[PDB]
């Protein structure tokens, strides 16, 4: 996260990491089987690591499942990035607890203007690389549509919000891919993509989680 | 450098290079997209008319 | 056009060649006073020349007529080329003779096999270029969406049609887009894209015209 806060402990309980040798993603716990992600950080095997704090060592409290499935939203478009979202099932659910916890979906979507919590292990340097052991937090407020159009044109869809500073300097990264933005309580981004990291003019896109509740129940329930 | 390019049949052609990079698009790349995973997926969405490199 | 054979005389009379300075496009007359093209043509300045067969030498039997309204798709994407359409309105209408004629929007749309014919001005070479004096003409015909689309993945959306042949050798090429591919007497296609010209397994790709007829039949009613 560039230029956000060390998180403190069992502060984001529902933030996920997903590993296959070692982070390459997060993601949200959003019921004791279910973790969603970003459809681009899909793999082959993914073990889900949840009640992580320091990545780096382990502290006793941590739960290690693995997925047994991966699903990617179907209409999702790797050169565009549309429906960028992904659901994975555990093999075993998680035992919740404080330090795991289950992430909300939407009552409905945020306004622009609503202020979130991004959290993740990703980059911390927009010019350079630094990646830290600790979670990583970062305030940030949603964009409006039209903000976000005019920063990027003709790439943003209506399934995709800006969240973050035209200004630069505080944004998600490399990392922190599939993450989550909560606001209200309740997950309405996930991080997918962006021109950089923290530029000028350039805030994150985040998938627009509202727009897929419904595909998100459906499938837990068929699944 | 570019692998797959897309250009519209206009004189002069709009194109595109539609190839996904590993962690990087090029260094002449004034669009570059990546996705915020470890490693990030690449694309650069610039359009010349005519259709060779960003390098 | 890579590969296919000088038209003849007054055999394509809705032809329309776009020029700001030189030919750039080509188009389509659908009534006396309304050609259709493709959104990425768009200058503002462009002068229509119909019944045009040499481009380069005045044969008397032309009509030069200035654009009075260029209007894009309003949801064209210059990214993606998706709704890559375009309507311009001509200054006087065009006096409609044997060497000048209206071509007819779609009753329907076109089913994987039909055979189309392709025309233009453009280049004939798949590797190097040669610009013909003479109308160019080609027979293909509609590819299945589902080739179309495994020729392009993550490309082909539901408003672009592959027309040509997997094999290569024959397609169109820059100097052709905004041109008609009119199959059973109906403009089914307009040229837009494709990687190089007359590659294998990499036909053209067109704009699906039954897609936008309502949106031609408003924009001309409402102008
Ligand atoms: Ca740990
Ligand atoms: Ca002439």
């Amino acid at each position: 996260i560039v230029g956000g806060y060390t998180c403190a402990a069992n502060s984001v309980p529902y933030q996920v990491s997903l590993n296959s040798g070692s982070h390459f993603c997060g993601g949200s716990l959003i019921n004791s089987q279910w973790v969603v992600s970003a459809a681009h950080c899909y793999k082959s095997r993914i073990q889900v690591r949840l009640g992580e704090h320091n990545i780096d060592v382990l502290e006793g409290n941590e739960q290690f499942i693995n997925a047994a499935k991966i699903i990617t939203h179907p209409n999702f478009n790797g050169n565009t990035l549309d429906n960028d979202i992904m659901l994975i099932k555990l093999s075993s659910p998680a035992t919740l607890n404080s330090r795991v916890a289950t992430v909300s979906l939407p009552r409905s979507c945020a306004a622009a203007g609503t202020e979130c919590l991004i959290s993740g292990w990703g980059n911390t340097k927009s010019s350079g690389s630094s990646y830290p052991s600790l979670l990583q937090c970062l305030k940030a407020p949603v964009l409006s549509d039209s903000s976000c159009k005019s920063a990027y044109p003709g790439q943003i869809t209506g399934n995709m919000i800006c969240v973050g500073f035209l200004e630069g300097g505080k944004d998600s990264c490399q990392g922190d891919s599939g993450g989550p933005v909560v606001c209200n309580g309740q997950l309405q981004g996930i991080v997918s993509w962006g021109y950089g990291c923290a530029q000028k003019n350039k805030p994150g896109v985040y998938t627009k989680v509202c727009n897929y509740v419904n595909w998100i129940q459906q499938t837990i329930a068929a699944n | 450098c570019c692998d797959s390019c897309d250009c519209t049949k206009s004189k002069p052609p709009q194109c595109h290079c539609a190839n996904i990079r590993l962690n990087s698009c090029h260094s002449a790349c004034k669009s570059c997209i990546c996705t915020r995973s470890m490693p990030g997926k690449c694309r650069c969405l610039d359009t010349d008319d005519f259709c060779y490199k960003p390098c």
